[PDB]
């Protein structure tokens, strides 16, 4: 038996959860419990927590969301059977070099995408705002909202900060599935190739390491599962075998460990690293550097 | 040296191969049949990619580069200049992998632990073996595989990528990159929530796991719970490389021409090839 | 140029977070020791970091680490060798006397508690109102081990209450008394429970809780500790 899915599956009244200073007003009730979930994880479902920003959020979000798929429909001659072929070549495109970083751009020439991004910055931000205040509630740690941090930047530099110090919106993505593939790889052969680009080789590096380390973290605790392994906290304030078994399978392998709380510490860094070191990468791309190639080969 | 609580684990028993004649440690690490075997395959590869720098005429890392065959060796032998050294290489590298799998499991066995740990590491040799054994084999030469140097393997991604035009569109790439990215996200909020209950604000008690669980349905309405992340981080990483290793299986294969041109099974399904507007038509 | 002063300070900021991450991944089982107890000569480049105190809910108290390391319990272990790195082998009953893969650590004494105060583990008995909502009940199964000789019966699941998940089933033995056995090494079927850890005659020696509606840290401990050494020490009788 290896503890990838539950032999047994137990329930008890729905957890409303803790309180602390948490506004219960603006709590749900719970949903559904699912067995299918449950084989795996958590069967219950709800409550969630939905105050003005959770509201706002949500709203502006589903204004992004619609607001990309109208255009969709527009570009489908309003046609569903077009509309479902044609699902991964629409483009909500930004608008032309011309318009600079003007608001003044028609809506069917870049216009639809300044109010889709508007929608879209209001929408990342007040999420930003909701994972530090929940965290606050509960009196935890703010590192949710710092990690959360990392991705925003890749993202605030990919729509804005580098589309304002080219002085174009024309530099930014287009809201498109196959489109956005495309400017992806347009980036780089504009850019030299971003092989030469080493923030995008320390990207690579940590993304690769993530993958690595939670194969290993994720297999470590599964492996010690049978002496408590998954009650991480507990075993941090009064260390058991199941943390000593751990430290010692990698102490015996590649001559070095980690603790239960220091294994936590490698896994944020380990990710947040991936957002951080891209999101410099790019910023440095046609600002500072127009070609990685010719860059690196003066090194400087 | 020891850690404080490390004696009382250091046992006999456990080894696969040999009984008590590498049953030993040398500092930290354990050795076992597996260990000098390792050390065996990975000193003989070091030597033959020292070997490989010599007969090239360079020591620098940044340029040292081992080939494999040219295409016209198909899946022959080739003289150790043209591309022998680097089937010996590989032939000591899948020894060297293989060896360091079978030597976590003597010390999972020492320690009374699950297999979980060398069961994940051994999707990674099948990736690895996807690239330099299973496709190459498939396709019919030696020379399709990636060489071994620092730039020159990344020159052999961006040729054998660009060989099928952007490769974005290989489907098997998508899922793979969608899991890689998944992962990443999964591994940050598991990292930021055990640290933020472990840490809390200033003066305040540990939080409880019952603490993680209310963050996690006040913010998205769902939690996995403490188990369920460790399940879902050992899947998503599995997951990435295994679609990984499905993508480059199917490339020069089953599919050889460009990647955006597969799309058109779903634009020309008869029920609205031909109806016009949108973008195709 | 800017691109060469921002990747020569990223290499720097990276090599201060391995320093950092480094030292606090020290705070439990430093300093190194000899073989013998006594503080290694060889700690490393790397220095022990500043202590840092842990706020245990429920009055439980503090936990400041690095601090002072010990046991608290006998190690019936002798040297195999006259010099470092060989095993050092049990000098009786190594599931007994907890080493190797029987080995326990002398964990407090009181049971986990949840976010109210109350008990983390509790027999579904006494958890109003927890059952097995999917899944082969395993409740009245026959218990069997790795010699293929039925050990006892279920009579209970002892449940996580705040995550909702099975974490020992309760058998009974011949003699009537019970023992826990972790969830995650019994594999229920439709008709036993199959334990490969253990054969028949070591499910006696399973040790015991002293309260029979709660299990310690401490006994949680000796439990799975005993139960996993047997994948080793039972190996004779598989
Ligand atoms: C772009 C934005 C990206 C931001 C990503 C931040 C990652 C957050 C990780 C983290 O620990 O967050 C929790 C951490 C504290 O959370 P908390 O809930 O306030 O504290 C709870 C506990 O009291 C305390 O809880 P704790 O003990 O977990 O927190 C202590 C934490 C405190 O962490 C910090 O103070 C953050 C360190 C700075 C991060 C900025 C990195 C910038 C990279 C520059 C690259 C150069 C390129 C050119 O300690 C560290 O992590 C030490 C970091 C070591 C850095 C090594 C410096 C090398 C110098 C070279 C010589 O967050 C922050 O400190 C805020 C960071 C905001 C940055 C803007
Ligand atoms: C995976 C798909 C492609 C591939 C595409 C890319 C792309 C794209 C990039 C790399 C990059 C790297 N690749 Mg590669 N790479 C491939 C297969 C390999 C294999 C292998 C299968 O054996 C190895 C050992 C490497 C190793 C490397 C590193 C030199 C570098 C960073 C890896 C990393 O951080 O991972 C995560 C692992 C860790 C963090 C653990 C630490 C691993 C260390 C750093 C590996 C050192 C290897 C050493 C130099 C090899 C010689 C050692 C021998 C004993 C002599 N690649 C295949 C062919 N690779 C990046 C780079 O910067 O290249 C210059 C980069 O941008
Ligand atoms: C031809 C293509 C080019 C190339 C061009 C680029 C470009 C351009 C970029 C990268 C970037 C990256 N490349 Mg590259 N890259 C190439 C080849 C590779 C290869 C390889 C050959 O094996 C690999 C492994 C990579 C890997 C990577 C990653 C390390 C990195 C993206 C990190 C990330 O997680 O972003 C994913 C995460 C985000 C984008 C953050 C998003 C956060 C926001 C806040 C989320 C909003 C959600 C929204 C509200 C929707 C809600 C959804 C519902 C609620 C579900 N590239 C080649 C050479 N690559 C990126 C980078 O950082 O470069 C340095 C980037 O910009
Ligand atoms: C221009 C280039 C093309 C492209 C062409 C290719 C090609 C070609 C390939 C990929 C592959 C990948 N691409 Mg791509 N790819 C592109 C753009 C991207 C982008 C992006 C954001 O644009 C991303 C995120 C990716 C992501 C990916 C991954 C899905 C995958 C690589 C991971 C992997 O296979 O690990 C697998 C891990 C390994 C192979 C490592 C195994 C490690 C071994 C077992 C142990 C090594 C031990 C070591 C020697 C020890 C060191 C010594 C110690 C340190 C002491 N690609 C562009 C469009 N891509 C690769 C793939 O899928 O391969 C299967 C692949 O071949
Ligand atoms: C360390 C970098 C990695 C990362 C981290 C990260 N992402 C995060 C967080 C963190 C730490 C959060 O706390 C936050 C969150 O709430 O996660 C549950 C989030 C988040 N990352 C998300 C997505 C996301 N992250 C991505 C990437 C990454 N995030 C990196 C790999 C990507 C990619 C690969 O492109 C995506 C698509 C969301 C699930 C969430 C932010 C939610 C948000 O801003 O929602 C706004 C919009 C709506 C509420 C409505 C959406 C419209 C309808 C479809 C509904
Ligand atoms: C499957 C999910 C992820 C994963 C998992 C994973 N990896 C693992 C493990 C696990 C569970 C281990 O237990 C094991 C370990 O010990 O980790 C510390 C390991 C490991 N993964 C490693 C690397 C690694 N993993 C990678 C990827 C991944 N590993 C996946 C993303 C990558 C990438 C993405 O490129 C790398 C580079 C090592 C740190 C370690 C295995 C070490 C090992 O096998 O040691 C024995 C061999 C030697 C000491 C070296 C021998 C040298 C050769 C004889 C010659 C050189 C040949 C080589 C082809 C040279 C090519 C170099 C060029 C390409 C630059
Ligand atoms: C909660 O639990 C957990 C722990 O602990 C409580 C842990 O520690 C860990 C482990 C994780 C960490 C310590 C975090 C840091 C790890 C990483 C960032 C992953 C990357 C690691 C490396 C790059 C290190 C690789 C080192 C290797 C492979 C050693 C090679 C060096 C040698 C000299 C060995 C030579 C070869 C042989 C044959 C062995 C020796 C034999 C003879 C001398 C003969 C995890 C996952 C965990 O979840
Ligand atoms: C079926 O019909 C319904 C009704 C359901 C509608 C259907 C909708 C559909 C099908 C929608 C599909 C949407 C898709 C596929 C979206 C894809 C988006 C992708 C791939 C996004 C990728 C990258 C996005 C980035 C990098 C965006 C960055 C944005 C910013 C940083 C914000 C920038 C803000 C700007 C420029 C404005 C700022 C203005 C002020 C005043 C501050
Ligand atoms: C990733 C979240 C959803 C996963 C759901 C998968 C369900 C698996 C069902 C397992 C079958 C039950 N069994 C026989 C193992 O006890
Ligand atoms: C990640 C997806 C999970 C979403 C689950 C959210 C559950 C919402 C609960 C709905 C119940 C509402 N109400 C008012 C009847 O209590
Ligand atoms: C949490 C830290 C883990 C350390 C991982 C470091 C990996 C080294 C990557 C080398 C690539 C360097 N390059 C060529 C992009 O400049
Ligand atoms: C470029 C990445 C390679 C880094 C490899 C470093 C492995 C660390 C080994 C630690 C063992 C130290 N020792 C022998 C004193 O125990
Ligand atoms: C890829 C980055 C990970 C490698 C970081 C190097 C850590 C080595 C620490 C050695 C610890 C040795 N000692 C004696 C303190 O146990
Ligand atoms: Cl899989
Ligand atoms: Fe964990």
């Amino acid at each position: 038996y290896q503890n990838i899915f539950s032999q047994v599956q137990v329930r008890g009244p729905a957890d409303l959860g803790m309180t602390e200073d948490v506004n219960l007003a603006n709590r749900s009730g719970v949903g559904p419990f699912s067995t299918l979930l449950g084989w795996f994880g958590n069967a219950q479902l709800g409550p969630i927590y939905l105050g003005s920003l959770g509201v706002l959020s949500l709203f502006s979000g589903l204004m992004w969301f619609f607001t990309i798929g109208i255009w969709f429909w527009y570009q489908a001659g309003w046609n569903p059977a077009v509309f479902l072929r044609d699902l991964f070549f629409f483009s909500l495109e930004p608008p032309a070099p011309e318009y600079g970083l003007s608001f003044a751009a028609p809506l069917k020439e870049g216009g639809l995408w300044l109010i889709a991004s508007f929608f879209m910055f209001v929408a990342v931000w007040s999420w930003w705002g909701r994972t530090y205040l929940r965290a606050q509630a509960l009196g935890m740690g703010k590192h949710t909202a710092w990690a959360f941090l990392s991705a925003i930047w890749l993202w605030m530099v990919l729509g804005f900060i580098r589309p304002i110090l080219m002085g174009s919106w024309s530099e930014a993505v287009p809201y498109g599935i196959f489109s956005h593939l495309d400017w992806t790889n347009n980036f780089s052969l504009v850019h030299g190739n971003l092989f030469y680009n080493p923030f995008h080789g320390l990207s690579i590096a940590f993304l690769y390491g993530s993958a690595l380390l939670f194969a290993m973290h994720g297999a470590t605790i599964l492996a010690v599962s049978r002496f408590g392994g998954e009650r991480e906290l507990e075993q941090i304030a009064d260390r058991g075998t199941a943390a000593e078994r751990a430290a010692l399978f990698w102490r015996w392998t590649m001559g070095f460990n980690a603790t239960m709380e220091g294994i936590h510490r490698w896994a944020i860094w380990m990710a947040v690293l991936v957002t951080l070191t891209g999101g410099i990468g790019i910023l440095l791309s046609g600002t500072v550097v127009d070609n990685w190639y010719v860059w690196g080969q003066n090194h400087g | 040296a020891l850690l404080s609580f490390e004696r009382k684990y250091r046992v006999p028993g456990g080894t696969l191969v040999g009984g008590n004649l590498f049953d030993f440690w040398v500092g930290p690490f354990y050795v076992g049949f597996f260990g000098v075997a390792t050390f065996f395959f990975a000193a003989l590869g070091i030597i033959l990619i020292a070997w490989s720098a010599v007969l090239q005429g360079t020591w620098n890392p940044q340029l040292i580069s081992v080939y494999p065959p040219a295409l016209e060796y198909g899946l022959g032998g080739a003289p150790l200049a043209k591309g022998g050294l680097w089937q010996i290489i590989t032939i000591c590298a899948t020894g060297a992998f293989v060896s360091w799998a079978l030597r976590e499991v003597e010390i999972c066995r020492k320690l009374g632990i699950g297999y979980h740990i060398p069961f994940a590491f051994a999707f990674a040799i099948l990736a690895y073996l996807t690239l330099v054994l299973f496709r190459p084999v498939m396709m019919g030469a030696w020379g399709y595989a990636f060489p071994y140097g620092i730039w020159t393997h990344l020159d052999w991604v961006s040729n054998t990528g660009y060989t099928y035009g952007n490769f974005h569109y290989n489907p098997a790439h998508m899922i793979a990159i969608s899991f890689f990215f998944t992962n990443a996200l999964a591994l940050a909020l598991h990292g930021a929530l055990v640290l933020s209950a472990a840490n809390p604000e200033k003066g305040k008690e540990m939080r409880t796991p019952d603490h993680e669980d209310t963050f996690f349905r006040d913010l998205v309405g769902y939690s996995i719970g403490t188990l369920g992340i460790h399940r879902l981080g050992l899947l998503l990483s599995l997951s990435a490389v295994f679609f990984s290793a499905l993508c480059m299986i199917i490339t020069g294969t089953i599919w050889f021409d460009q990647w955006v041109d597969w799309w058109q099974w779903w634009v020309k399904l008869p029920w609205w090839a031909n109806i016009p507007g949108g973008i195709n038509g | 140029d800017l691109a060469s002063l921002a990747i020569y300070s990223f290499w720097i900021f990276l090599a201060g977070l391995i320093y950092y991450l480094q030292t606090e991944n020290m705070r439990e089982g430093y300093p190194l020791e000899n073989e013998d107890g006594t503080p290694a000569a060889n700690q490393g480049p790397f220095p022990l970091p500043k202590p840092k105190t842990f706020i245990l809910p429920h009055g439980r108290g503090t936990l400041t680490v690095p601090g002072p390391e010990s046991e608290d319990r006998p190690i019936a272990l002798a040297r195999t060798a006259v010099s470092e790195g060989f095993p050092h082998a049990p000098t009786g009953d190594p599931m007994k006397d907890g080493v190797g893969p029987a080995s326990w650590v002398a964990r407090r004494d009181l049971p986990e508690l949840d976010g109210h105060g109350h008990n983390k583990i509790k027999p579904m008995k006494a958890a109003a109102g927890f059952h097995v909502s999917a899944g082969k009940n395993p409740i009245g199964l026959p218990v069997r081990g790795c010699d293929l000789e039925i050990a006892g019966k279920v009579v209970d699941i002892w449940v996580d209450i705040p995550e909702q998940m099975a974490r020992f089933l309760e058998v009974e033995l011949k003699d009537g008394s019970t023992r826990l056995l972790p969830m995650q090494m019994v594999k229920v079927q439709s008709n036993r429970v199959h334990v490969n850890a253990l054969s028949s005659d070591l499910f006696a020696g399973i040790p015991t809780i002293k309260s029979p509606t709660e299990v310690t840290l401490l006994e949680e401990d000796k439990i799975c500790g005993y139960v996993a050494g047997g994948l080793m020490y039972a190996a004779p009788k598989r």
